[PDB]
């Protein structure tokens, strides 16, 4: 009934989330794959109406959405900032975040971990024992992505350069600078804890950050199932294409699979009929692997859209919301790209250290009750003080820090004790 | 555009032979999408009005000689801020 | 004919012990449990905290204490009553079985 | 333009909210539905392909999914905390939830 | 088809479920788990527990 436990210390913990954002676009030629150079099947199949024009409608939206997954992402900021010559921020390293010009590709120590370690088939490229490449028979091919890998990453340094020189400050309006040493206290001031403890433990605090961010490299990496959501999309996408060109092996009732031998085995009235059996089972193989991409593909949509509601609430503003960005109290969060997906390190204060102490819930003083102003009251066993409340830092009760009302009398658990006023004691000298 | 072929076989099969009898002569250029056969490729560099793929768009845009021309989209403009 | 309902993972026994042990750290922690290790709050100082996070001082719950826990001693009381005593207040959970 | 209401009291509501979070999980074997099983249509559904071997994955991610749905909503604690032997709270009465 | 027609209206109803239990991880954590400003996100008045 009157005993609190108060953090002494704190932690810097910075985590990770990957979401998927975008899946393949692909496009099917209905009659090359139904019927194939035969011209008997192409007019046979005039008889079951617009069930390939319906069919290409779907597919072709499904694709269009594709694009729009990507650009409500990264898409999000208005020019495209990049970062100082001198890279001093206060003591904080941001090398294994940040661009490498060196390498080709301007991506940086960790965005390129990522990429190799997602293997793949989505081949738009003009450039085809090979790879699913096989599957590019039949009516069926891969399209390729509008924003190329280079453009995506060019979106993410932009993202990850104003907010290491301008805070949040880019995402309400025009991009105005502020130190980073001081962008990281007004972000300590919003989780509840003071400037004070920023300014005097900066170089702890940059330490457990630089420490924590150069863990993620190994983590992620070494432990190799972590890109797990990201590869199935790849893995889901082609054994739903390979199944697909694997059912024209099949005959569904009839004297083979090869439209050709039975018009090479039969005459002018039976083929009309063993070829309907093909023009069916074949009709329907297409007519599942299109609701089943449109079942895949509102999922993915999903997926999309919390990714684009947490860099506009995680990565260009500090959120309040439990668990949305991390474990702990949110201080910052900042974007990487992935293969068909989006990674975010987020950065968050985990209270540590918490020392037992007594509690009263006000102090009486001369027939007048005192309340805290903006932290608790606490004693070490002989005086008490006025502490905040998520970090130990005593002070003495005066009538700077406690608001009065009332009498020592409503309240069930008043304490005496005496809170010095400041004037009077000067009015003595 | 044709989409998915190297613009070395839709002229050497324009020289039949290709399906889409009808056929075009302006200016073959080759994209990671296809081949673009109608539009000429300029260096600079703006937003994008029609979409081709692989960070290639489309305009028509006055020259007034008025053509299609092609070009690589630009992301936005730059802005660096005075940190300091 | 070939059809067989599998069973869940985690018994409703399991299920109920995870709703316990969240409700034995809110009622005895606060919101502290949820972002590093729980730390212990007097209860009535805990809801003073809650009434200045929606706009109000904490003199009007200390000076108040005894009607506001009778106000809500009696609001959980009358839940039986509804949610059971309205057959079809459960109906959502009802229509996927 | 010049009037202000300004509240002289206050109540404590407590209300009600029910949400589903896990379904059915069921799985069917082709063969016995379709081909009574007992019968030698196994070898005139042979000639249909993978049609029998997609349902089968397709019920395993639907049935693996709703084991997922309930260990975010309920397993989110790290430790099993248990409330004091003694249970007064300040004059609140948890008898009815705990 | 029968079976087809079955296995196609489960995974549309279970789209709809992973919604339902993925609002309810977001009220545990955000209305249980802490106190929210979210204006009828977790009931009717101004939140407390």
């Amino acid at each position: 009934n009157n005993s609190i436990a108060i953090p002494t210390n704190f932690t810097i913990s910075v985590t990770t989330e990957i979401l998927p954002v975008s899946m393949t676009k692909t496009s099917v030629d209905c009659t090359m794959y139904i019927c194939g150079d035969s011209t008997e099947c192409s007019n046979l199949l005039l008889q079951y109406g617009s069930f390939c024009t319906q069919l290409k409608r779907a597919l072709t939206g499904i694709a269009v959405e594709q694009d729009k997954n990507t650009q409500e992402v990264f898409a999000q900021v208005k020019q495209i900032y990049k970062t100082p010559p001198i890279k001093y921020f206060g003591g904080f390293n941001f090398s294994q975040i940040l661009p490498d010009p060196s390498k080709p590709s301007k991506r940086s120590p960790i965005e390129d971990l990522l990429f190799n370690k997602v293997t793949l088939a989505d081949a738009g490229f003009i450039k085809q024992r090979d790879l699913i490449c096989a599957q590019k028979f039949n009516g069926l091919t891969v399209l390729p992505p509008l924003l190329t890998d280079e453009m995506i990453a060019q979106y993410t340094s932009a993202l990850l350069a104003g907010t290491i020189t301008s805070g949040w400050t880019f995402g309400a309006g025009p991009a105005l600078q502020i130190p980073f040493p001081m962008q990281m206290a007004y972000r300590f001031n919003g989780i509840g804890v003071t400037q004070n403890v920023l300014y005097e433990n900066q170089k702890l605090i940059a330490n457990q950050f630089n420490s924590a961010i150069g863990k993620i490299q190994d983590s992620l990496f070494s432990t190799p199932s972590a890109l797990g959501k990201l590869q199935d999309v790849v893995n889901h996408n082609a054994q739903a294409l390979n199944t697909l060109v694997k059912q024209l092996s099949s005959k569904f009732g009839a004297i083979s699979s090869v439209l050709n031998d039975i018009l090479s085995r039969l005459d002018p009235p039976e083929a009309e009929v063993q070829i309907d059996r093909l023009i069916t089972g074949r009709l329907q193989s297409l007519q599942t692997y299109v609701t089943q991409q449109l079942i895949r593909a509102a999922e993915i949509r999903a997926s999309a859209n919390l990714a684009a509601t947490k860099m506009s609430e995680c990565v260009l503003g500090q959120s309040k919301r439990v668990d949305f960005c991390g474990k702990g109290y949110h201080l910052m969060s900042f974007p990487q790209s992935a293969p068909h997906g989006v990674v975010f390190l987020h950065v968050t204060y985990v209270p540590a250290q918490e020392k037992n102490f007594t509690t009263a819930p006000a102090i009486c003083h001369d027939g007048k009750a005192h309340f805290p102003r903006e932290g608790v009251f606490v004693s070490n066993g002989t005086h008490w003080f006025v502490t905040q409340r998520n970090f130990y830092e005593p002070q003495i009760i005066t009538t700077d820090n406690t608001f009065v009302s009332g009498n020592c009398d409503v309240v069930i658990g008043i304490v005496n004790n005496t809170v010095y006023d400041p004037l009077q004691l000067e009015l003595d000298s | 555009l044709y989409q998915g072929v190297n613009c070395t076989e839709v002229s050497v099969a324009i020289h039949a032979p290709t399906w889409r009898v009808y056929s075009t002569g302006s200016n073959v250029f080759q994209t990671r999408a296809g081949c673009l056969i109608g539009a000429e490729y300029v260096n600079n560099s703006y937003e994008c009005d029609i979409p081709i793929g692989a960070g290639v768009c489309a305009s028509y845009q006055t020259q007034a000689s008025q053509s299609i021309i092609a070009y690589t989209m630009s992301l936005g403009a730059e802005n660096s801020v005075a940190y300091s």
